[PDB]
C-alpha cells in the first residue's frame, strides 16, 4: 500500500497516514504536562538524563517564545527548536506591526497554520513535534494551548504530551485546577510527573518546571531552585 | 520488508521514526574518534587522526572557527568543511556587527537550525557529520556536540566517533576530578580517554594525536604533531 | 549466501544503512578506470608522471594532456574523467589568478587544492545554483608545487577531501603501485632518484612497454617553474633506466 | 446480536490467561525438563553397539518373534508426550495471536507485520513438529517392513543391516528431536516475550483529533 | 539499474548514458578526416538520394567560419544546433578579441557545450561526434575530434560513425608522410578510405577540402567522379 | 492500479479517485453538520463533541465568522478547516477593499471553491479534506445557504447536511421541504435540531450542539448561547 | 441480458436466503458451535491422560519359536471419538462454503479505484479458503486412519513373526486420538477466527466501495 | 505475563548455556572438526583410486545354460566408511541446530528501523537452514544405500539368470563410495562456510541494533 | 576468541585458493583435451547401433541361461564413471572456494557479490546435471535388468526384447552426450572463472576510504 508514503496522498478510506505516523513521533518523547489555574499556567517536563556526561540545564524542552509566553515541547527536538524560532518570529512581527504583545490564541493559530502548511505538500514532511504554549495577561487571563503535528489547536485547562499522556491526563483530571493557585500547582505537577515516570524503563529524570502568571507579573520564567527542591521533595514523599 | 519508509527524509515511518536521519547518525560512527572535556578555566579537544597510507599525512580533525571557538569533526569531511565555513562567517558577522565574540551557545543554535532544514525538506541530505564544539566565552568554558540530527547538547565531556563508548565510560568514571584540573592534567585525561578507543595494538603517537585548547587567556590553538609531545610524554602506558 | 539488494546506491543524497553514501564511493572507484598517475615529493622538488594510454597511432600524442600547469608554481596530474578534470583545472587556474589579482602573491598548493575541493564538494547541492553538477566529480588530482613551505604534493579525490602525501599513486594500478612507492620511497631521495623510481613503477604497471610517447612527465623545482620533460629528455631518462 | 461477541470475547480472555500462564510457567518448566532429559545418560550413549538389538532370524547354511528395539521404544514412549505437548501449546499460542489480529487497514500496519513475523516462525515450528509425529510412525513401519524382508529372504544380510541402521537413526533422531523441542519452546518464549506489547496491541488509536 | 540517469555512477564508476550516446554516434553515416601538409580533407558518406529528395538540404559538412569547418556523425538535429551555436561563438569570439578563432578554441567550446549537457539530468547528451578541421594562424593543419562525452583529441587522421573501426584500421595501414605529400593524394586517400565502407563510390560520398587561405570547397560530383576514376584505374 | 495516489492522473474511466477519497476524509471525523434555510433566517447546526474534560469547551468550535454578516460551519479535518476559514476571511476582506461592498455569500463560496479546484488540478498539494457551508443574508435574494466541497462544486441549497449522517439527514430534510408550508425562525431552528437529533439518535443536551443563525432582522452572524440552545431544545421536547 | 420476471424472482430469493443464512451462521450457529466444542473438549473421553490406556487389544497368536487369526475389531475409543468429531468437520466445511459464496456475492462491480474494499474481501475469502483446505486435510486424515489401521493389522496378521507391525497398530491408534483431539481444538479455533475476521471487517465486507 | 524467580533462573540458565556452547562450538569444535575431517580425507580408506577394487564378491549360483544362495554379506569397505561418516553428518546437523537457536535468541525486538543487522541475522539463518536441509538429504541417501543394495541383491538372487542385477549391486556400492567421499568433503566445506559467514558478520550477528546513539527525542 | 581458529580456517582457505588456481591452470585444460579425445575415439562414436546390439539368449516359444550385460556399453561406462566423479569433485572444490571468497555483508557495493552469485548459479546447475548423470547409470542397469526379467517371464512378448535393445541404444547415445557434457562443463567453468577472476577474487575491492 503506497498510500502511507506521502502526506499529499489520501488513503482510500479518507485518512492521511503520514500525519498519524508523525503523531506517533511525540509518544516516543518523555512526558510533559502543563496545567492552568486561576493565577497562571505552570509547565513541567520530565527530562530524562541520558548520560551523566551531559550538563545540567541542557536539552531544555521549555523555551521562552516571548517575554509573556512560554513553550513546552514533545517530539523531535530539532523540529521543536525550529518551531520555537518560528513562534518567536511571529511574536516579534506581531509586536512590530500591531504594537503590543501577541495574544496567545492568535500565536497558537499562526504557528498551527505554519505547521498545517507542511501536511499538505508532498515535498516536505509534517513536523515531528507536539508542543504546549502558555501565557498570562491581565486582560486575556491564563491561557494554555496545545498544537499537534497536524496543526490542530485547542485550549486546555490541563494538558499532557508524550509517552505517558493518558496516565498523566487522568492524574491531572483528578486535580480541580480552576480554584487552585500556582505555588500549589507546581507541587502537584511534580507529583504527576514523578508518578508517570517509569523507573525501570527510564533510568533517571531531572524535573524541569516553568510557569507564567501574576506572580511573575506576566513573564514566563524558570522556577527558582528553592521552589523546585520543595516540589521535588513533596513529590518524592507523596510517591511512597 | 519495510524497504519503504527508508528512501527519503520526508517519509515518516509507521512508528514515528525518520530512518534517513538515523542512517545519517550512523555516519559519525564511521570516523576516527574524538574526545572533548573541560575544566573551570579551560576547554580541550583531542582527536585520533587517520591516514590513507604510510606516505600520506594524517587528516585534519580539529579546525579553528574563531579565537574563542574551535571544532573537531567526526563524520563526513565535506559536511564538516561546509558547516565550518558557515560558522566562521557567522562569527565574523557577529564581530563586524556587534564587536563582541559570538556566544558559543548561540552559534550551536545557528548550526542546529541550518542542519535541521535538510531533514524536513526533500532534496539535500542530512549533514552526516558530528561535531564537538569547544570554546570559552564570558559565561565560561563550554563544550557542545552536534549530531547529524540537528539536536545539540551541552556536555561536561563527550566523545564522538568509532569506539567512543570506551572513552565515554572512562570520562564518566573520571569526570569528578576534571573540573579542578590543570590544563596538563585535563589534556592527559582526554588523551587516555581516546587511548581507550584505539585498537590494543595501536598506541598514541605524536603523529596521530591532535590537541585543541581554548581558555580565558588562551585563544583556540591546535597543538600539532610536534607540539603534542609535551602533553603526551606524561602518559604512562596501556593498562 | 548472497545479499545483493543494495537499493540505496542509486541517487546521491541518500544515506544507506550504516550511513555510507555509496554514490561518492562509486565515484572513488571510478578513478581506477583512469590511467595510472604517480607523484613523489622530495626536497629538491616534486615530480609527476602518468601513462597516456594512446588508443591508436593516428591520435596526436601531444593532445593527451594528463599533466597540466595551474600556474608556474603549481602543476597538476589527473586520472579519471578528462572532462570534469578540465572543469576542476579551470577552477584552479582562475582561483590562482584571482589570488594574484587580490593579494599580489602566489597561492600555496594547499590553498589551491582547497579551492578546487570546495567546488568538488558542491555535488551535495547545498547551494541553490543550477550550474553545479549533481554527480560527484569522477576524477582524482595530484597537486604538486613549490610554496613557502617548499616542495609539496597534495592529493584530491572525488569526495573533495585532500591531504599532503610524500608519494601517491592514483588510477588503475594505484593498488600495488602504492606498495612499490612505500618500499622505494625515502625522504632523502633526490628528484633524479624519484624520477627513476616513479618511471620504474609506471613501467611495471603499464601493459605496454614504456616509451617516450606513452608517458608524460613533469617536475617543479624551487628555482625552476613547472616543466614538462620533452621528447629528448624523456628519451634520455627512459634510456637511463 | 452481541451475545456472540460476548462468547468469543470470553474465549479470547481465556486464551489470553492461558498464554500468559504458559509463557510465565509452562515454557520455562518444559525447557528445564527437556534440557535435563537430553542431559540424561539414556539418550547420550557413547557406543551404539549397546543400542543394537537381536534379530532371531536363522542364517542359511518361519522366524521366531522379532521383538522391537526395547531401548528405542522406551525412549520413544517418553518422547511422544513431549511432542504432543509442544504441538498443543503451539496451537494455543497461534490461535491467541490470530484472535489478536486487528481490523484490516491500509495504514498503521506495524505490529500487524510483527504478528506476521511471529506467525511465520510458529508455522515453521508446527511443520517441524508434525514432521516428528510422522517420523515416529515411519520408523515403526519401516523397521517392520525391513524385518519382514529379512525373514522372507534370510540370505540377504543388507536387510539385517537395514534394521540395525533404522534403529540407530531413530535413536539419534530422538536426541535431535528433544533438542528441537527444547529450542522450539525457548525461541517461542523469546520471540513472544520480546514482542508481547505489539502482539497484544498491534495498532492502537492513531486517529486523535486529525479529523 | 544504473543506466537510467546520467548523474548516477554505476558500481565500478561507469556513466552509462553517455556511453549509450557514444553508441548512438556509431549508427550515423561515416565521416573521415585527414591532415595533408597544406590541405585538410573532410569526407562524408551520403545515405541515399531517394529520387524525390533535394540533395542541397542535407549536407553533413558545414563551415563554422572562414577558417574552420566540421563534419558530424550522429543525430542530425543535434548537429544542426551545435553547428549554429559554434558559429555564433565564432563570430562572438571575433567580436570580443578582434581575431579569428583557432581550431582548438572552437573544438573546446563545442566540447564544453556537450559536457554541459552531460553533467546535468533533465538534459540528454548531444548524440553527435564531430570532426573539426581548420588552419591556424601559423598555417599548420589541424584536425580535432569530439564525442558526446565532451573529451576532444587531435588526430592526424580519423573517422567517425558506422564502419569507423574498419576505415580507421585501413587508414592506420595506409596513412604516411608519402600520402600527405600531394593534395590530390590526400583527397584520393580519403576517397579510398570511404570506398572501404560504402555501397558505391561516386554517388555516395560528399567530400570537401580546405586549403591554406581559401574558403571551404565542396568538390563537384564530376571532380569526385574523376578522382574515383583515377583511384579505380590504378588498382 | 496506481491510478489513485496522485490527484493529477485520470483513471481509465476518468474519475480522479483522490478527490473522492478527500470526500471520505470528511466522514472520518465522525461529526455531522446541518444547514436549513427559512423565509427570513438561515441556521447552521453541528455536533460539538469534547473528547476530554480538560479541553476548554469555549475553544473547540466548528462555527466561524468569515465576516460580520457571513458565518460558516466546517466539517472535516480541523486544521484544513481552520486554514480554509482563514483564506475565506482574507478573500472577504480583500473583496471589500477592492470593490467597496461586502462580499456576497455566493461569490465567497465561488472563490473558495475555485481555490479548491486549483488544489485538485496541481500535483504537489492535496485537496483540503474539509467541507464548508456558508450562511448569510443578501438584500436582493434574502437568506442564502451554500456549500463548498473538496472538488470545487459550490452549489447553493435550500437545506443541506455534511458529515457521516449526510444521506440520512438529507433524506429527512427532503421530506420536510416536500411538505412545504413555511419556515419562520423558530421552525427553522427546530427543523435543524430535529434533523440532527433524529439521524444521530442523540436526543441532545445544550452542550452537545452549537448553533449559529442569521436573520433579515439582525443580519450579523451570531452563535447562540447555551441558554438559547436549551430554550429551543426544551420547546422541542414539550411539543 | 433480458431478465424474466420468474428469473428475477429466483435470483432475488437466492440472494435473500444466502444473506439471511450468513447472518444466522455468524450470530446464532457459530457461538453455539463454539460452546459445543468447548464442552466436547471438557468431556473426559477427549482428554485421556494416558494414551497407553486406549491401546487396543490385538489378539493374533505369537508364533511359537523354531494357527489362525480370529476377528480383530477396531478400537472402540477412537471410533467413538471419530463419531463425535466427523459431523463437526463436515459442518464447518459447509459453513465455509456459505461464507465464501456470501462474500463473493458481496464483491461489487469491477472498477479502477476504491479497491481497498475488494482487497479486504479478497483477504477474508483467502483466509476462509485456507480454513477450508485445512478442514479437507482433516477429512483426509480421518479417511486415512481406517485404511492405515487395516493395512497394519492385516500386515501383522499375515506376518505374525514381526512384532513391529503390532506396535505400529497401537501407534496408529494413539496418533489417531491425538489428531482427533487436535481436530476438535482447531475446529473451535477456526470457528472463532472466522467470527473475528468477519466481525472486524464486516463494514468493508458488506460495503467495500464506500457508500 | 508474571514470571516466577525459578522461571527467570531457568531461562537465564538456558541462555547462558546456549551462548557459551555456541562460543565453544565456533572457536574450539569447528577447527578441531576441520582438522579431523581433512585427516579423514587424506586417509587412504577415503582415497581409493580403483573403485573396481571396492567390488565385493557376490556369491549367487550362476544358472547352467539349458542351489540356494548362501549368506550374502555387505561390502565391508563401504560399511566401514559409513561407520566413519554417519556421526559426522549427525553432529553437523546438531551444530546447525545450535547455531539457529543462538542466532534466533540474538535477534532483537522487532522495530521499524535499524533493520540491516536483523537482515544479516535472518540471511545467515536462511543459509544455515539450507545446510541443515543438505545434511538431511545426506542421511536420506545413507538409508537409501542400505535399502537399495538389499533389494538389488534380493532381485539378483531371485533372478540368478540376469547378470545386470549383479552389475547393479556392484554399481550401487561404487556410487556409494563416491557419494560418501563427496559427503565428507562437503561436511568440511559446510563447517568452514559456517565459520566464514559467522566470523565475517559476527559484529552484526551478535549486536544487530548496534550501540546506543544520542537521542533525537 | 580463537585467532588460531581463524588461522586454521585461513589455512584451509589458502589451500583451496592454491588448489583452484593450479586446477584452472592445468587440470581443466587437460581434461578438456582428454574428453574431446575420448569423443573422437571410434568406441564412443559408432555408425550403426546394430553393432551395439548384444545377444539376448532367451528361447522363443514354439529358465533361460545367463543373460549378460551389453559389454560394449559396460566398458564405455567404466571409462565414463571416473570422469563424472572427477568433474563433480573439482566443481565442489571451486564452489567451496567461491563460497569462502564471499565478503562480509555490506548494504552497498554488492556488484562484486553479484558476480559471485551468478558464477555460483552456473556451478550449481553443472552440479545438478552431473549428479543426474551419476544416477542415470544406475537407472540404466536397473531398467535393463527389469526388461530382461520381463522377457524371461513372458517369452511370448517380443516388445520386451525390443525394449532391452532400445535401452542399450539409448544408453550408448546418452553416454556419448554425457562425455560431451563433461568436456563442455570443464570448458565453460574455466571460461567463466577466468573471465571474472578479478571480481570473484576481490569482490569489494580496495576500501579507498578517506570520505571519513
Amino acid at each position: 500500500t503506497g498510500y502511507d508514503l506521502s502526506a499529499s496522498t489520501f488513503s482510500p478510506d479518507g485518512r492521511v497516514f503520514q500525519v498519524e505516523y508523525a503523531m506517533k513521533a511525540v509518544e516516543n518523547s518523555s512526558t510533559a504536562i502543563g496545567i492552568r489555574c486561576k493565577d497562571g499556567v505552570v509547565f513541567g517536563v520530565e527530562k530524562l538524563v541520558l548520560s551523566k556526561l551531559y550538563e545540567e540545564g541542557s536539552n531544555k524542552r521549555l523555551f521562552n517564545v516571548d517575554r509573556h509566553v512560554g513553550m513546552a515541547v514533545a517530539g523531535l527536538l530539532a523540529d521543536a527548536r525550529s518551531l520555537a524560532d518560528i513562534a518567536r518570529e511571529e511574536a516579534s512581527n506581531f509586536r512590530s506591526n500591531f504594537g503590543y504583545n501577541i495574544p496567545l490564541k492568535h500565536l497558537a493559530d499562526r504557528v498551527a497554520m505554519y505547521v498545517h502548511a507542511y501536511t499538505l505538500y508532498s515535498a516536505v514532511r509534517p513536523f515531528g513535534c507536539s508542543f504546549m504554549l502558555g501565557s498570562y495577561s491581565v486582560n486575556d487571563g491564563a491561557q494554555l494551548y496545545m498544537i499537534d503535528p497536524s496543526g490542530v489547536s485547542y485550549g486546555y485547562w490541563g494538558c499532557a504530551i508524550g509517552k505517558a499522556r493518558q496516565a498523566a491526563k487522568t492524574e491531572i483530571e483528578k486535580l480541580q485546577m480552576k480554584e487552585m493557585t500556582c505555588r500549589d500547582i507546581v507541587k502537584e505537577v511534580a507529583k504527576i510527573i514523578y508518578i508517570v515516570h517509569d523507573e525501570v524503563k527510564d533510568k533517571a529524570f531531572e524535573l524541569e518546571l516553568s510557569w507564567v502568571g501574576e506572580l511573575t507579573n506576566g513573564r514566563h520564567e524558570i522556577v527558582p531552585k528553592d521552589i523546585r527542591e520543595e516540589a521535588e521533595k513533596y513529590a518524592k514523599e507523596s510517591l511512597k | 520488508f519495510r524497504n519503504q519508509y527508508d528512501n527519503d527524509v520526508t517519509v515518516w515511518s509507521p512508528q514515528g521514526r525518520i530512518h534517513q536521519i538515523e542512517y545519517a547518525m550512523e555516519a559519525v560512527k564511521q570516523g576516527s574518534a574524538t574526545v572533548g572535556l573541560k575544566s573551570k578555566t579551560h576547554a580541550v579537544l583531542v582527536a585520533l587522526k587517520r591516514a590513507q597510507s604510510e606516505l600520506a599525512a594524517h587528516q585534519k580533525k580539529i579546525l579553528h572557527v574563531d579565537n574563542h571557538i574551535g571544532i573537531s569533526i567526526a563524520g563526513l569531511t565535506a559536511d564538516a568543511r561546509l558547516l565550518c565555513n558557515f560558522m566562521r562567517q557567522e562569527c565574523l558577522d557577529s564581530r563586524f556587527v556587534f564587536d563582541r565574540p559570538l556566544p558559543v551557545s548561540r552559534l550551536v543554535s545557528l548550526i542546529g537550525s541550518k542542519t535541521q532544514i535538510p531533514t524536513q525538506r526533500y532534496g539535500r541530505r542530512p549533514y552526516g557529520v558530528g561535531l564537538l564544539i569547544a570554546g570559552y566565552d564570558d559565561m565560561g568554558p563550554h563544550i557542545f556536540q552536534t549530531c547529524p540530527s540537528a539536536n545539540y547538547f551541552d556536555c561536561r565531556a563527550m566523545s564522538i566517533g568509532a569506539r567512543s563508548q570506551s572513552a565515554r565510560t572512562y570520562l564518566e568514571r573520571h569526570m569528578s576530578e576534571f573540573m579542578e584540573c590543570n590544563l596538563n592534567e585535563l589534556v592527559k585525561h582526554g588523551l587516555r580517554a581516546l587511548r581507550e578507543t584505539l585498537p590494543a595494538e595501536q598506541d598514541l603517537t605524536t603523529k596521530n594525536v591532535s590537541i585543541g585548547i581554548v581558555g580565558k587567556d588562551l585563544e583556540f590553538t591546535i597543538y600539532d604533531d610536534d607540539d603534542v609531545s609535551p602533553f603526551l610524554e606524561g602518559l604512562e602506558e596501556r593498562p | 549466501m548472497f545479499l545483493t539488494r543494495s537499493e540505496y546506491d542509486r541517487g546521491v543524497n541518500t544515506f544507506s544503512p550504516e550511513g555510507r553514501l555509496f554514490q561518492v564511493e562509486y565515484a572513488i572507484e571510478a578513478i581506477k578506470l583512469g590511467s595510472t598517475a604517480i607523484g613523489i615529493q622530495t626536497s629538491e622538488g616534486v615530480c609527476l608522471a602518468v601513462e597516456k594510454r594512446i588508443t591508436s597511432p593516428l591520435m596526436e600524442p601531444s593532445s593527451i594532456e594528463k599533466i597540466v600547469e595551474i600556474d608556474a608554481h603549481i602543476g597538476c596530474a589527473m586520472s579519471g574523467l578528462i572532462a570534469d578534470a578540465k572543469t576542476l583545472i579551470d577552477k584552479a587556474r582562475v582561483e590562482t589568478q584571482n589570488h594574484w589579482f587580490t593579494y599580489n602573491e602566489t597561492m600555496t598548493v594547499e590553498s589551491v587544492t582547497q579551492a578546487v575541493s570546495n567546488l568538488a564538494l558542491q555535488f551535495g547541492e547545498e547551494d541553490a545554483d543550477p550550474g553545479a553538477m549533481s554527480r560527484p566529480f569522477g576524477v582524482a588530482l595530484l597537486f604538486g608545487g613549490v610554496d613557502e613551505k617548499g616542495p609539496q604534493l597534495f592529493h584530491m579525490d572525488p569526495s573533495g577531501t585532500f591531504v599532503q602525501c610524500d608519494a601517491r599513486a592514483i588510477g588503475s594500478a594505484s593498488e600495488g603501485a602504492q606498495s612499490s612507492l612505500q618500499e622505494v620511497y625515502h625522504k632523502s631521495m633526490t628528484l633524479k632518484e624519484a624520477i627513476k623510481s616513479s618511471l620504474i613503477i609506471l613501467k611495471q604497471v603499464m601493459e605496454e612497454k614504456l616509451n617516450a610517447t606513452n608517458i608524460e612527465l613533469a617536475t617543479v623545482q624551487p628555482g625552476q617553474n613547472f616543466h614538462m620533460f620533452t621528447k629528448e629528455e624523456l628519451e634520455e631518462v627512459i634510456k637511463d633506466i | 446480536q452481541p451475545e456472540a461477541q460476548a462468547k468469543v470475547d470470553v474465549f479470547r480472555e481465556d486464551l489470553c490467561t492461558k498464554t500468559e500462564n504458559l509463557l510465565g510457567s509452562y515454557f520455562p518448566k518444559k525447557i528445564s525438563e527437556l534440557d535435563a532429559f537430553l542431559k540424561e545418560p539414556a539418550l547420550n550413549e557413547a557406543n551404539l553397539s549397546n543400542l543394537k538389538a537381536p534379530l532371531d532370524i536363522p542364517v542359511p547354511d518361519p522366524c521366531g518373534p522379532v521383538n522391537c528395539n526395547e531401548k528405542i521404544v522406551v525412549l520413544l514412549q517418553r518422547l511422544k508426550p513431549e511432542i504432543k505437548d509442544v504441538i498443543e501449546q503451539l496451537n494455543l499460542v497461534t490461535t491467541w495471536l490470530q484472535l489478536q489480529i486487528p481490523r484490516i487497514e491500509d495504514g498503521n500496519n506495524f505490529g500487524v507485520a510483527v504478528q506476521e513475523k511471529v506467525f511465520e516462525l510458529m508455522t515453521s515450528l508446527h511443520t517441524k513438529l508434525e514432521g516428528f509425529h510422522t517420523q515416529i510412525s515411519k520408523y515403526f513401519s519401516e523397521r517392520g517392513d525391513a524385518v519382514t524382508k529379512a525373514a522372507k529372504q534370510p540370505h540377504v544380510g543388507d536387510y539385517r543391516q537395514l534394521v540395525h541402521e533404522l534403529d540407530e537413526a531413530e535413536y539419534r533422531d530422538i536426541r535431535l528431536m528433544v533438542m528441537e523441542i527444547r529450542n522450539a519452546y525457548a525461541v517461542l518464549y523469546d520471540i513472544i516475550l520480546k514482542n508481547f506489547e505489539k502482539l497484544k496491541k498491534p495498532r492502537g488509536e492513531t486517529k486523535g483529533m486529525i479529523y | 539499474s544504473y543506466d537510467r540517469a546520467i548523474t548516477v555512477f554505476s558500481p565500478d564508476g561507469h556513466l552509462f548514458q553517455v556511453e549509450y550516446a557514444q553508441e548512438a554516434v556509431k549508427k550515423g553515416s561515416t565521416a573521415v578526416g585527414v591532415r595533408g601538409r597544406d590541405i585538410v580533407v573532410l569526407g562524408v558518406e551520403k545515405k541515399s538520394v531517394a529520387k524525390l529528395q533535394d540533395e542541397r538540404t542535407v549536407r553533413k559538412i558545414c563551415a563554422l567560419d572562414d577558417n574552420v569547418c566540421m563534419a558530424f556523425a550522429g543525430l542530425t538535429a543535434d548537429a544542426r544546433i551545435v553547428i549554429n551555436r559554434a558559429r555564433v561563438e565564432c563570430q562572438s569570439h571575433r567580436l570580443t578579441v578582434e581575431d579569428p578563432v583557432t581550431v582548438e578554441y572552437i573544438t573546446r567550446y563545442i566540447a564544453s557545450l556537450k559536457q554541459r549537457y552531460t553533467q546535468s539530468n533533465g538534459r540528454r547528451p548531444f548524440g553527435i561526434s564531430a570532426l573539426i578541421v581548420g588552419f591556424d594562424f601559423d598555417g599548420t593543419p589541424r584536425l580535432y575530434q569530439t564525442d558526446p562525452s565532451g573529451t576532444y583529441h587531435a588526430w592526424k587522421a580519423n573517422a567517425i560513425g558506422r564502419g569507423a573501426k574498419s576505415v580507421r584500421e585501413f587508414l592506420e595501414k595506409n596513412y604516411t608522410d608519402e600520402a600527405i605529400e600531394t593534395d590530390d593524394l590526400t583527397i584520393k586517400l580519403v576517397i579510398k578510405a570511404l570506398l572501404e565502407v560504402v555501397q558505391s563510390g561516386g554517388k555516395n560520398i560528399e567530400l570537401a577540402v580546405m586549403r591554406r587561405d581559401q574558403s571551404l570547397k565542396i568538390l563537384n560530383p564530376e571532380e569526385i567522379e574523376k578522382y574515383v576514376a583515377e583511384i579505380e584505374k590504378e588498382k | 492500479a496506481g491510478f489513485d495516489r496522485h490527484i493529477t492522473i485520470f483513471s481509465p474511466e476518468g474519475r480522479l479517485y483522490q478527490v473522492e477519497y478527500a470526500f471520505k476524509a470528511i466522514n472520518q471525523g465522525g461529526l455531522t453538520s446541518v444547514a436549513v434555510r427559512g423565509k427570513d433566517c438561515a441556521v447552521i447546526v453541528t455536533q460539538k463533541k469534547v473528547p476530554d474534560k480538560l479541553l476548554d469547551s469555549s475553544t473547540v468550535t466548528h462555527l466561524f465568522k468569515i465576516t460580520e454578516n457571513i458565518g460558516c460551519v466546517m466539517t472535516g479535518m480541523t486544521a484544513d478547516s481552520r486554514s480554509q476559514v482563514q483564506r475565506a476571511r482574507y478573500e472577504a476582506a480583500n473583496w471589500k477593499y477592492k470593490y467597496g461592498y461586502e462580499i456576497p455569500v455566493d461569490m465567497l463560496c465561488k472563490r473558495i471553491a475555485d481555490i479548491s479546484q486549483v488544489y485538485t488540478q496541481n500535483a504537489e498539494m492535496r485537496p483540503l479534506g474539509c467541507c464548508m457551508i456558508l450562511i448569510g443574508i443578501d438584500e436582493e435574494q434574502g437568506p442564502q445557504v451554500y456549500k463548498c466541497d473538496p472538488a470545487g462544486y459550490y452549489c447553493g441549497f435550500k437545506a443541506t447536511a455534511a458529515g457521516v449522517k449526510q444521506t440520512e439527514s438529507t433524506s429527512f430534510l427532503e421530506k420536510k421541504v416536500k411538505k412545504k408550508f413555511d419556515w419562520t425562525f423558530e421552525q427553522t431552528v427546530e427543523t435543524a435540531i430535529t434533523c440532527l437529533s433524529t439521524v444521530l439518535s442523540i436526543d441532545f443536551k445544550p452542550s452537545e450542539i452549537e448553533v449559529g443563525v442569521v436573520t433579515v432582522e439582525n443580519p450579523k452572524f451570531r452563535i447562540l448561547t447555551e441558554a438559547e440552545i436549551d430554550a429551543h431544545l426544551v420547546a422541542l421536547a414539550e411539543r | 441480458v433480458r431478465l424474466s420476471g420468474e428469473a428475477r424472482k429466483q435470483v432475488e430469493v437466492f440472494r435473500q436466503n444466502l444473506f439471511q443464512e450468513a447472518e444466522e451462521f455468524l450470530y446464532r450457529f457459530l457461538p453455539q458451535k463454539i460452546i459445543y466444542l468447548n464442552q466436547l473438549l471438557q468431556e473426559d473421553s477427549l482428554n485421556v491422560a494416558d494414551l497407553t490406556s486406549l491401546r487396543a487389544p490385538l489378539d493374533i497368536p505369537i508364533p511359537d519359536p523354531p494357527h489362525k487369526c480370529g476377528f480383530l475389531p477396531g478400537n472402540e475409543k477412537v471410533l467413538s471419538l471419530l463419531a463425535l468429531v466427523k459431523p463437526e468437520v463436515w459442518t464447518l466445511k459447509e459453513k465455509c462454503i456459505l461464507v465464501i459464496t456470501w462474500i463473493q456475492h458481496l464483491i461489487p462491480k469491477i472498477e479502477d479505484g476504491n479497491d481497498f474494499g475488494v482487497a479486504i474481501q479478497e483477504k477474508v475469502l483467502e483466509r476462509v479458503n485456507a480454513v477450508k483446505t485445512k478442514v479437507e486435510a482433516f477429512q483426509t486424515t480421518i479417511s486415512k486412519y481406517f485404511s492405515e489401521r487395516g493395512d497394519a493389522v492385516a500386515k501383522a496378521s499375515k506376518e505374525t513373526h514381526v512384532m513391529d507391525y503390532r506396535a505400529l497398530v497401537h501407534e496408529r491408534d494413539e496418533a489417531a486420538y491425538g489428531e482427533l483431539r487436535a481436530m476438535v481444538l482447531d475446529l473451535r479455533a477456526f470457528y472463532a477466527e472466522l467470527y473475528h475476521i468477519i466481525s472486524s471487517n464486516l463494514e468493508k465486507i458488506v460495503n467495500p466501495k464506500g457508500e
